[PDB]
């Protein structure tokens, strides 16, 4: 994910290499670059 | 016997950026649930592209106020990331930490006059070659776009990435460059009682701009 | 393009607006989790060493693109050079606790220690500003006889509600430097 | 050739919480049978809820007695697991191996008056944020619980995990901390010649009470 | 089961890295612990 | 416990021509598209097939004029790709920094007289084991192959890989070899009217020409 | 492809071992040797 760049799946388990994240019940900015009004506001002429 | 190996000289010296990860001591950590946290951002040109950030000029100031006079020349810098004009933008502030950058730069000029106070703007991109004009009628054969005051405040204008290689660097070190990839000149055709007003202008990231290579130089 | 430009909405413009075409993009590094996963030094103390990320200078890669973030969630990766016997206690723990090898503690050898902690904090997300010196939340902390040299490493990076990034100002039009090249 | 590696820098060293295990030494040892021994126990957290543990207070007692005058206030002590009225127990005996806690704790208000006394007694929690309450009156405004003694003599109260993150510190190091994570308050309210009469209290985890982050600092 | 977060199996057999159990013929208080009465005793009113 | 290795002393030496790779340290980087660039080269020996290059005679002059006297000799050197006449052709600048060969050497023989100045050439290879000839009559018996000026002007001729060994080396030390792998002996038979014209001469590798065993001495 | 013998696949994944390709929208010297005229121009005799 990060710069990390190994193809042979690491020696020790997912529990003691990193923090295990916990679920309850990018990301805002990508949407709203992709939102972006691109085209033209008036009508085009030539 | 056991299995023979070769240690290679040469190899294993720690390298600040290499992908190995480094050993665990202390397993079994669980965190706090953190999912549907607001303002999440996975890439500096998302923010770059979604958040225009203000240019400064003399007097620092993020605006630039009609002239009435013989010359009608409003504002002229250069497409350095490291240009004085950049220099609080939040793309400089992306560009001061990588070495080459590539694709379009977009300027947004919003005009905050009054009701009675009407404008004509002409910007224009010279490329490098020759020296940058000074008159909009010098201007009018390079490419150029004009607009006008009305309902609508605010027009964005895509500078180009028009360059021999396909990617250019973001800065000089110190010593020589004249002007490289050209000049952003900023003019006014005509006004009708604008005497003293702001027109305020934002600079973003382009669709394609793209920015690669990082490097740690100095100035956080 | 015109537009209502006190809205706020984000408005792109192409250079398809005046003719042009639109090209291709990498964008592989300026992405949040590739950019902060690379050491940092930071000045060490001379034998605790409380471990939080606002040691890092903020005139550095990692210390001005981690400070663009009010919040943010890491992994830490530490490399330390030290004398003797390095000791880790996580967050919350006493500083007595620094004095006691049942906590990780690392034997020295040559020529320095890389070691991976985790992310020991009881909040969900850590903070570069804090409205309230912000509050002492930190990584744990380690010691050791002596300390000469201290690395980060944030992975698993992620960065929420961004805030200003400011370069250099030049004195004259352009920041000038001296940017690498052959004599001949 | 041999196949080549790189050993690398920084690996290797041994760290006491490493999960590598030892080379063997001495081969193939049968151990004797241990199968269905009592009192078998796998997670120090089972025989923390399973088994409750006195209280201390003032002339080292795990009792409290009913007081007979104007002010009514029975007992009151903090949620820090390091207070000075659990530090007998078992529950603060594994706290202080652990940095940090989540969760319930339950409190056992057993009464050990003779059939001819009569006590009603209120136990409340005061968040913090503002100093603890002094009288009944004001602490029926908390999250409280009042109970009166009768034909069963024990009574069982959850105090709850209240707090801006889900993880809290089971210490302070030193310097200051005023009295964070509240306060239990322990009042009666009415008695019936009980003069004199103990009301002992034991302590336990509750049931979604968690305990992380191990750390030996002293003390055993 | 302990701390043990390695992926890759045992170079050695278990016969040479841990003493081998024998059977005859966790774990009470996790059973003492999950036998504890949570309700309430009486009759709850509102 | 964890795998045994043994390290081998002999291995693991930094060798300047090893099949092995370094570590990076510097990932995910995208180069410039590339493709379809003009003047694409794999292989050396192919553009040294494809492109023949001038011989050098006395005087360092790429051609050889006709004389017009009793002797008939014209050109005379050896099969050392290290020899005077080799030593401006791109075939010897690849043959230095190989130390053996295999295979044919083509010779290129064009004529650039006027059209009224014709003549009649006569190439021979003299193997090695006796001295060469000096006359056409006794070149006769080699293997040759005799031409004339026309509408065509260049004449290609082959010069066979003769050898007891299937490689051979291109060069010697400095000792002493006396003329090893033979001569190449240039004749004319007749001329009229070319007295004092040029017939230049290329160079190049055959289509079995082979160069093996590279090797670094100097002379860039 | 060049002065490489091993065998066995890289640790490292291609991202970070070299840099990587693009395309757009050996190997002149190949086409224009072996387009070489080979045979004999004139007629043989014998």
């Amino acid at each position: 994910s990060g710069n990390t760049g190994s193809i042979i799946n690491n020696y020790y388990m997912q529990q003691y290499q990193n923090s295990m994240d916990t679920q309850l019940g990018n990301d805002w900015f990508s949407k709203l670059a992709s939102s972006a009004f691109s085209g033209l506001f008036g009508a085009l002429l030539a | 016997g056991i299995f023979p190996v070769a240690c290679s000289d040469g190899y294993g010296g720690l390298v600040t950026t290499d992908p190995k990860t480094a050993d665990p001591a202390y397993g079994k950590v669980f965190n706090p649930p953190r999912n549907m946290l607001p303002g999440r951002f996975t890439n500096f040109l998302d923010v770059a592209e979604a958040c225009p950030t203000f240019l400064r000029f003399e007097g620092d100031v993020p605006y630039v106020t009609t002239k009435t006079d013989s010359d009608r020349i409003l504002a002229q810098f250069d497409l350095s990331l490291a240009a004085k004009h950049m220099s609080n933008t939040f793309l400089a502030g992306l560009a001061q930490y990588y070495t080459q950058y590539s694709g379009t730069i977009n300027l947004h000029f919003m005009f905050t006059g009054p009701t009675d106070a009407k404008a004509r703007y002409m910007i224009a991109y010279a490329p490098p070659g020759m020296e940058p004009p000074k008159t909009p009628e010098a201007a009018a054969h390079c490419i150029h776009a004009e607009w006008d005051t009305g309902l609508n405040s605010k027009f964005t204008f895509s500078i180009p990435y028009l360059s021999a290689a396909d990617y250019a660097y973001t800065a000089s070190d110190t010593a020589e460059t004249t002007n490289v990839q050209g000049w952003v000149c900023l003019f006014q055709i005509t006004h009708g009682k604008a005497d003293g007003d702001a027109l305020v202008v934002l600079a973003s990231a382009g669709k394609d701009f793209e920015l690669r290579l990082p490097v740690d130089a100095r100035t956080q | 393009t015109t537009s209502a430009g006190e809205s706020a909405d984000p408005v792109t413009a192409t250079v398809e607006n005046y003719g042009g075409e639109t090209q291709v993009q990498r964008r592989q590094h300026t992405d949040v989790s590739f950019i902060l996963d690379r050491f940092v030094k930071v000045t060490p103390k001379d034998q605790i060493n409380v471990l939080d990320l606002m040691q890092t200078p903020a005139h550095t890669l990692v210390g001005a693109l981690l400070r663009t973030a009010t919040y943010y969630f890491a992994d830490l990766e530490v490399a330390v050079k030290h004398e003797g016997n390095l000791t880790w206690v996580p967050n919350g723990a006493p500083e007595t606790a620094l004095d006691n090898t049942t906590n990780p503690t690392a034997y020295h050898k040559a020529p320095l220690t890389r070691l991976a902690l985790p992310y020991t904090a009881p909040h969900r997300v850590l903070a570069t500003a804090y409205n309230g010196l912000p509050t002492s939340f930190n990584y744990g902390a380690i010691k050791a006889t002596r300390v000469t040299e201290l690395l980060y490493r944030m992975k698993r990076a992620e960065t929420y509600c961004p805030r200003p990034l400011l370069a250099i100002h030049p004195s004259e039009a352009r920041h000038k430097q001296k940017i690498v090249a052959p004599v001949k």
